[PDB]
C-alpha cells in the first residue's frame, strides 16, 4: 500500500500536510515490504529442499502401487496432477493497493512438487541426506516397515494387498476432494482473512473522521487554506490510523504464517525426505512416508501409514 | 533512479538487490471544465435591494432554483458590514454547484447579530429564527441607517421576546410574546437596525441547477484529464459507458467512495471514469562497487503508458531478456530474476530450479555408496537482542 | 537440546546429511551450531534382490540387501559397500518361496556343515 | 469488550459521534473474538488427542 495514495487522492495539499507528520508511513510501506519478501522466503524454505530436479521414469512399474494420480500429466500446458487440479478448483484498486505477485508461480511449486515426488518414490529418503540412490519401491516399502518395528517379510508375502490398500485409499482422497470443499478451511480462512482487511480498510475511506465530508475532493473544492488544512487533518488522523492496524494486523497474521510454514517445512523435511520416528506428528498411525502436493497459499502432504487392526487376545509371559 | 535510490536510503552506497523509493502516476494533460447552464440569473438583488423587509418574527424564505447563479459581483461589491460563510469559504462559491437555494431574509438589531449564528443559543436564535449546528451556507449583514432606520422610530418590524418553545431549524412561529424596536438613526450603532440575509444552501446530492458565470470546456475521452462535474472536480480518464444508467441518478460511486461513473451535466451520455494509471516504482540494481548502471521495474503498468521488457510482475526496463535460465540472484516477481553478469548489463530470466536430472529406476537395481565424506554444516540462529527501554 | 546432548534420528533438522554431532559456537545476539554430518558418495550399481530361494524356503536379511554384481551373489549394509559372504546368521526365514515376488535363486553356505563334514571326514 | 459500551455509557449523542468513526470498532469485536474461538481449538487440540 501507498500511503501517500491511501490518504490523499492526489492532492499536494494533502500532501504537504501528510509530510509534516514526518516519515510515518514510511514505516508502514517498510513492514509491508518486510512482509512481503518474507512470504517469498516461506515458500522457498518449504518447497526448495531438494537440490536437484528429478522427473519421474516413463516405467510404472512399482509392485502394484499407483501413482498417477499424484504424478503429473505430460499432456496438460501447466504441468500439474489430477489432486493438484482439484485443489486449485476449491480455492476461491487505486487506493496504492499494489498486488505484488509471489515470485513462484504454480507451475513452478508443482515442479518443485513433482520432484521432490519423483525422487521419494525412485530413491528413497537418500536424496535427503547426499547425492539420490536408486531403489525399488517395494523394497523401500519393506525399508519403512523395517523402521516400525514389523519385518520385511511381512511386506513381501502380502505386497499384492498393501497395494490395493493404498490405491483404494487415494482413491477415497480424490472422492472426498472431488466432492467437498469443507477440507481446505486451513487455506481458505487465511485468504477470507486477507480479503477482508483490505475491504474494511477501503470502507474507511467511507467516514468523515470529525469533518465535513468523508471525500476530500469535495473539500478541496469548497474551503480556503486555514480551515480546508483543518478538516483535511481530521481526516488525516484516521485514515492513517486505519492503514496502521491493518499493518498491524498483517504482521501479527504473518508471524502465524511463519509458524505454519516452518511447520510445513519440518515436515517436509522429515516425512518426505524420511521416515518420522516422532509419534503422530506425520499422520496417525505409524508412519511411512509422505506425498506432498501444491496448494494456492499453502502445501498439502498425504501422510502414508501403518494402522494395525483385527487383533486377538493371547495369554503372555 | 540510482539517485532516488541513494536519497532514499540516506547513503551514498547501494548493495546488490531490489529497492522500493517512488511512486509513478500518470498527470493530467488539462483541464475540463462542465456545468449545467441556464439561461436565467438568480434574482438576488431582488431580495437585498427590496424597499420594504420581512419582520424577524414573520421571516421571508424565498427560493432559488433554475437559474446561473453569480455572487462574485455580490461579493466583489462592497455593501456589506460582514460576510461569513459556514462550512463554506465566501470566495468557492463560484466554484460548486447546488440543487437549492434559500434567501431567507429579515432584519435585526446590532447586537444581536452576536447571536444569530448557527448552533449560538440566544433569544433570537431559540424564539425567532434558528440555523442548525450542522448549517452549510453564508450569512450577510449589513447596516441600515437610511432604510429601515428613519426619524420619528421604525415600528414596522416586530420581534417576538418570550416563547414557550423552541424551534426545530428552519421554521418559523405564528405579556404578549411580541414586541417592537424604535429605529432612529439618532441612537447608537448597537441600536440601528441591520438587514441581515441567510443563503443556505444544499449540496449536490441530485441533479444542479445553480451555479456560478463559468463556461463549460467540451469533453474528451481516453485521455487523462482534469475533470469538474457540478462541482466535483477530479482527475482521471473518461471512456464511454458499458453501464446502463438509471434516469433520475447522476453519480456511481464505489466501495472506495469515489465517483466511478457520472452523467454529464448538460448531455445524456454517461461516462465511466478510470483513474489514469499508477504504481509504484522499484530499481533493480546491483551493489554500487561493481558499477552504476541499473534498471527500474514500474509495478503494475505495462510499456504502452510509461531495451523493454514485459512482465507479469509491471514493464521492466533497463534489462535484457535471456532464453537461457541462470539461478536467481536478485529477485523480481512471477519467476523473473536479475543479475549483473558480461560488454555488461542488467539481464532478466526465467529462474533455474537446480538442473534437470533423473533417476535410473528398475526393479532389480539399487545403488550402494562405495566411500564417504564428513561435511560440515553452518546453522546460524538469533537468540536475543538489545534490551531496550 | 537435541543435537549437542545427543543425536537426532530427525532427518535434516541438525544439518544436512544423516546427523552424528554437533558443536556450538558463541556469536553476539545469537548462536552458532556446527552440524557434522555422514554423506554418503561414491557408489555403483548393483542389481539387487527382495529375497533367496534356497531349498524351498525364503531367505531375508537381518540387516541390509542381496546384491549381485555379475556371477555372484552378496548380502551388505545399506549406506556402505561391504560385501559379506551370506549365512543363516546374516539372514532369516519365513514361508515357501513361491509366494514371494521378484525372488532368485542361489545357495546359502551354512556354517555348520562343514565343521561336522569335517568329523564325517574323520 | 464492547466498544460501545466502553466508551459510551449508554448516550445516543456519544454512540452517533461513535458511528461517524465507521466500522473500526468493528474490527475490536472482530479480533477479539477470534481470540475467543482460538482459545478453545488450543484446548481442543491439546486435549482432544
Ligand atoms: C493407475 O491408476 C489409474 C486410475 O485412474 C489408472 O488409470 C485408469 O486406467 C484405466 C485402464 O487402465 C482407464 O480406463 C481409466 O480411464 C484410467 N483412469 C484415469 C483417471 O486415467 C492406471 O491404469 C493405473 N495404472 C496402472 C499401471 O494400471
Ligand atoms: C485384512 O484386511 C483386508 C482388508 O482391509 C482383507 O483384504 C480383503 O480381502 C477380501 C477377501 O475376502 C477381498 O475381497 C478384498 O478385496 C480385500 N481387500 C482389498 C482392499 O483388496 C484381508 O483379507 C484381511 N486379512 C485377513 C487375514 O483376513
Ligand atoms: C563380484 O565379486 C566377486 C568377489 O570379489 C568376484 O569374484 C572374485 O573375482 C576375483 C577376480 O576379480 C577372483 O580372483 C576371485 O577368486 C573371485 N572370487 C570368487 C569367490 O569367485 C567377481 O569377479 C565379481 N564380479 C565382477 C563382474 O567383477
Ligand atoms: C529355483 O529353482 C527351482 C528348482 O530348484 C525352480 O523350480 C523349477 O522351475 C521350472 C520352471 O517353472 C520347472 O520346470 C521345474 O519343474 C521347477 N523345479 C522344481 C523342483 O520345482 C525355480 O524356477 C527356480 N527359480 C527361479 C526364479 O528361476
Ligand atoms: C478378547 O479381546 C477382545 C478385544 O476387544 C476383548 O473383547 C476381550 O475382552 C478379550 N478377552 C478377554 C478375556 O477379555
Ligand atoms: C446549455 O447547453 C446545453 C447543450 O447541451 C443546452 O441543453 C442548454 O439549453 C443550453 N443553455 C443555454 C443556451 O443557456
Ligand atoms: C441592487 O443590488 C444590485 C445587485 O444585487 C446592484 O446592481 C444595485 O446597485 C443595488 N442597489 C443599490 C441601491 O445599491
Ligand atoms: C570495493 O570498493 C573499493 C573502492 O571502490 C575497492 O578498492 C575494492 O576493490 C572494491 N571491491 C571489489 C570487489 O572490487
Ligand atoms: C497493456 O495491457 C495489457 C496487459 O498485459 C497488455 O497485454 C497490452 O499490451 C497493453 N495495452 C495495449 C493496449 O496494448
Ligand atoms: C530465445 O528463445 C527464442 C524462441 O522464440 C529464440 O529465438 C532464441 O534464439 C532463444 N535464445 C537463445 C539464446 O537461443
Ligand atoms: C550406474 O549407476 C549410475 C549412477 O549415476 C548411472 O549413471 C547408471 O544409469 C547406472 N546403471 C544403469 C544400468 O542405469
Ligand atoms: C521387473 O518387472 C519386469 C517386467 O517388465 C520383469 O521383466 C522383471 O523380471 C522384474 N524383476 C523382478 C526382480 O521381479
Amino acid at each position: 500500500v501507498d500511503c501517500t495514495m491511501y490518504i490523499c487522492g492526489d492532492s499536494t495539499e494533502c500532501s504537504n500536510l501528510l509530510l509534516q507528520y514526518g516519515s510515518f508511513c514510511t514505516q508502514l510501506n517498510r513492514a509491508l515490504t518486510g512482509i512481503a519478501v518474507e512470504q517469498d522466503k516461506n515458500t522457498q524454505e518449504v518447497f526448495a529442499q531438494v537440490k536437484q530436479i528429478y522427473k519421474t521414469p516413463p516405467i510404472k512399474d512399482f509392485g502394484g502401487f499407483n501413482f498417477s494420480q499424484i504424478l503429473p500429466d505430460p499432456s496438460k500446458p501447466s504441468k500439474r496432477s489430477f489432486i493438484e487440479d482439484l485443489l486449485f478448483n476449491k480455492v476461491t484498486k487505486f487506493n496504492g493497493l499494489t498486488v505484488l505477485p509471489p515470485l513462484l508461480t504454480d507451475e513452478m511449486i508443482a515442479q518443485y512438487t513433482s520432484a521432490l515426488l519423483a525422487g521419494t518414490i525412485t530413491s528413497g529418503w537418500t536424496f535427503g541426506a547426499g547425492a539420490a540412490l536408486q531403489i525399488p519401491f517395494a523394497m523401500q516399502m519393506a525399508y519403512r516397515f523395517n523402521g516400525i518395528g514389523v519385518t520385511q517379510n511381512v511386506l513381501y508375502e502380502n505386497q499384492k494387498l498393501i497395494a490395493n490398500q493404498f490405491n483404494s485409499a487415494i482413491g477415497k482422497i480424490q472422492d472426498s476432494l472431488s466432492s467437498t470443499a469443507s477440507a481446505l478451511g486451513k487455506l481458505q480462512d487465511v485468504v477470507n482473512q486477507n480479503a477482508q482487511a483490505l475491504n474494511t480498510l477501503v470502507k474507511q475511506l467511507s467516514s468523515n473522521f470529525g469533518a465535513i465530508s468523508s471525500v476530500l475532493n469535495d473539500i478541496l473544492s469548497r474551503l480556503d487554506k486555514v480551515e480546508a488544512e483543518v478538516q483535511i487533518d481530521r481526516l488525516i488522523t484516521g485514515r492513517l490510523q486505519s492503514l496502521q492496524t491493518y499493518v498491524t494486523q498483517q504482521l501479527i497474521r504473518a508471524a502465524e504464517i511463519r509458524a505454519s510454514a516452518n511447520l510445513a517445512a519440518t515436515k517436509m523435511s522429515e516425512c518426505v525426505l524420511g521416515q518420522s520416528k516422532r509419534v503422530d506428528f506425520c499422520g496417525k498411525g505409524y508412519h511411512l512416508m509422505s506425498f506432498p502436493q501444491s496448494a494456492p497459499h499453502g502445501v498439502v502432504f498425504l501422510h502414508v501409514t501403518y494402522v494395525p487392526a483385527q487383533e486377538k487376545n493371547f495369554t503372555t509371559a | 533512479p540510482l539517485s532516488e535510490t541513494k536519497c532514499t536510503l540516506k547513503s551514498f552506497t547501494v548493495e546488490k538487490g531490489i529497492y522500493q523509493t517512488s511512486n509513478f502516476r500518470v498527470q493530467p494533460t488539462e483541464s475540463i471544465v462542465r456545468f449545467p447552464n441556464i439561461t436565467n440569473l438568480c434574482p438576488f438583488g431582488e431580495v437585498f435591494n427590496a424597499t420594504r423587509f420581512a419582520s424577524v418574527y414573520a421571516w421571508n424564505r424565498k427560493r432559488i432554483s433554475n437559474c446561473v447563479a453569480d455572487y462574485s459581483v455580490l461579493y466583489n461589491s462592497a455593501s456589506f458590514s460582514t460576510f461569513k460563510c459556514y462550512g463554506v469559504s465566501p470566495t468557492k462559491l463560484n466554484d460548486l454547484c447546488f440543487t437549492n437555494v434559500y434567501a431567507d431574509s429579515f432584519v435585526i438589531r446590532g447586537d444581536e447579530v452576536r447571536q444569530i449564528a448557527p448552533g449560538q443559543t440566544g433569544k433570537i436564535a431559540d424564539y425567532n429564527y434558528k440555523l442548525p449546528d450542522d448549517f452549510t451556507g453564508c450569512v450577510i449583514a449589513w447596516n441600515s441607517n437610511n432604510l429601515d432606520s428613519k426619524v420619528g422610530g421604525n415600528y414596522n418590524y416586530l420581534y417576538r421576546l418570550f416563547r414557550k418553545s423552541n424551534l426545530k431549524p428552519f421554521e418559523r412561529d405564528i405579556y404578549f410574546p411580541l414586541q417592537s424596536y424604535g429605529f432612529q438613526p439618532t441612537n447608537g450603532v448597537g441600536y440601528q437596525p441591520y438587514r441581515v440575509v441567510v443563503l443556505s444552501f444544499e449540496l449536490l446530492h441530485a441533479p444542479a441547477t445553480v451555479c456560478g458565470p463559468k463556461k463549460s470546456t467540451n469533453l474528451v475521452k481516453n485521455k487523462c484529464v482534469n475533470f469538474n462535474f457540478n462541482g466535483l472536480t477530479g482527475t482521471g480518464v473518461l471512456t464511454e459507458s458499458n453501464k446502463k444508467f438509471l434516469p433520475f441518478q447522476q453519480f456511481g460511486r464505489d466501495i472506495a467512495d469515489t465517483t466511478d461513473a457520472v452523467r454529464d451535466p448538460q448531455t445524456l451520455e454517461i461516462l465511466d471514469i478510470t483513474p489514469c494509471s499508477f504504481g509504484g516504482v522499484s530499481v533493480i540494481t546491483p551493489g554500487t562497487n561493481t558499477s552504476n548502471q541499473v534498471a527500474v521495474l514500474y509495478q503494475g503498468v505495462n510499456c504502452t503508458e510509461v531495451n523493454v521488457f514485459q512482465t507479469r510482475a509491471g514493464c521492466l526496463i533497463g534489462a535484457e531478456h535471456v532464453n537461457n535460465s541462470y539461478e536467481c540472484d536478485i529477485p523480481i516477481g512471477a519467476g523473473i530474476c536479475a543479475s549483473y553478469q558480461t560488454s555488461q548489463s542488467i539481464i532478466a530470466y526465467t529462474m533455474s530450479l537446480g538442473a534437470e536430472n533423473s533417476v535410473a529406476y528398475s526393479n532389480n537395481s539399487i545403488a550402494i555408496p562405495t566411500n564417504f565424506t564428513i561435511s560440515v554444516t553452518t546453522e546460524i540462529l538469533p537468540v536475543s537482542m538489545t534490551k531496550t527501554s | 537440546s537435541e543435537c549437542v546432548l545427543g543425536q537426532s534420528k530427525r532427518v535434516d533438522f541438525c544439518g544436512k546429511g544423516y546427523h552424528l554431532m554437533s558443536f556450538p559456537q558463541s556469536a553476539p545476539h545469537g548462536v552458532v551450531f556446527l552440524h557434522v554430518t555422514y554423506v554418503p558418495a561414491q557408489e555403483k550399481n548393483f542389481t539387487t534382490a527382495p529375497a533367496i530361494c534356497h531349498d524351498g524356503k525364503a531367505h531375508f536379511p537381518r540387516e541390509g540387501v542381496f546384491v549381485s554384481n555379475g556371477t555372484h551373489w552378496f548380502v551388505t549394509q545399506r549406506n556402505f559397500y561391504e560385501p559379506q559372504i551370506i549365512t543363516t546368521d546374516n539372514t532369516f526365514v519365513s514361508g515357501n518361496c513361491d509366494v514371494v515376488i521378484g525372488i532368485v535363486n542361489n545357495t546359502v553356505y551354512d556354517p555348520l556343515q562343514p565343521e561336522l563334514d569335517s568329523f564325517k571326514e574323520e
